[PDB]
């Protein structure tokens, strides 16, 4: 009687909505990423 | 002090670059609108509750005794 | 306006839930109901957040547009028509136009602002306190803290 028993826990999260996982989930808000800096372009180029 | 008749001319005042605060006063009978200027301190009085309160809402955007 | 801020704020407050949604997945037809409760108090606390951060900022934002002010000036008063104009009404009419944008810039800022505050401690959260707790609970009470923050910077009366 053998039996390797080993507390080995392992997350992966869904691949569609880890690399994949993780980089979806960043990639998931465009408007947060690109309004600001449209809204700061645009000043700056109504300023300079 | 200066004490103003209209309301045009008290948010006209209150526009000024050179005013610095305005402050309301509810008075038994009426209520009296302060706007601190450079020079002097203009007054303006409502005897109409509901028109203080608008008025009050009309401000520019940049307190109470 | 109101209508346009409404969706805006229950998009942003359903969007972890979005995230949340195929992470997961546990019993989805007995959790709807507590994403949707969830959903809506964030909604209605950082709808209460943006208006007291938009409120706070207008003060420095209306000194913020003044070269944009003055930019408008110089065309609305570079013309024949400004040399018999009202001579006023460009004020005012470049004042509103002005105080619109400003009202959009600012709006948008601080919605992006919140959602970026979002998601910074819930991640560290769900990674670390899972430890003692229940991952569930545990996403739930990050959750709340996040929202409750977010409410929170809006006013700060400590």
């Amino acid at each position: 009687i053998g039996f390797t028993s080993a507390p080995g826990q392992g997350g992966i999260l869904a691949q569609r909505e880890h690399f994949l996982d993780w980089a979806a989930f960043g990639v998931m808000t465009l408007p947060s990423i690109g309004v600001p800096l449209l809204l700061w372009y645009s000043s700056k180029r109504k300023y300079d | 002090p200066r004490k103003i008749e209209e309301i045009k001319d008290f948010l006209l005042t209150a526009r000024r670059k050179d005013a610095k605060s305005v402050k309301i006063k509810k008075n038994k009978d009426n209520v009296k609108f302060k706007v601190r200027c450079s020079r002097y301190l203009y007054t303006l009085v409502i005897t109409d509750k509901e028109k203080a309160e608008k008025l009050k809402q009309s401000l520019p955007p940049g307190k109470e005794l | 306006s109101s209508a346009l801020f409404f969706g805006n704020a229950f998009i942003v407050s359903a969007i972890p839930i979005w995230l949340y949604w195929r992470i997961w997945h546990m019993d989805l037809i007995q959790s709807a109901v507590l994403y949707s409760v969830m959903t809506l108090v964030s909604t209605y606390l950082v709808a209460f957040a943006y208006k007291n951060v938009k409120f706070v900022l207008k003060h420095k934002v209306a000194q913020k547009r003044e070269d944009a002010v003055s930019k408008e000036v110089t065309r609305k008063l570079s013309e024949a028509d400004n040399r018999k104009m009202s001579r006023k009404e460009k004020d005012e009419r470049i004042l509103w136009k002005k105080n619109e944008v400003a009202d959009y810039e600012a709006t948008t800022f601080s919605i992006f602002y919140n959602n970026t505050l979002f998601l910074v401690l819930v991640i560290v959260a769900s990674f670390f306190i899972l430890k003692n707790f229940n991952p569930t609970v545990n996403y739930i009470l990050s959750i709340s803290a996040s929202s409750g923050l977010i409410a929170l910077l809006s006013t700060g009366s400590k």
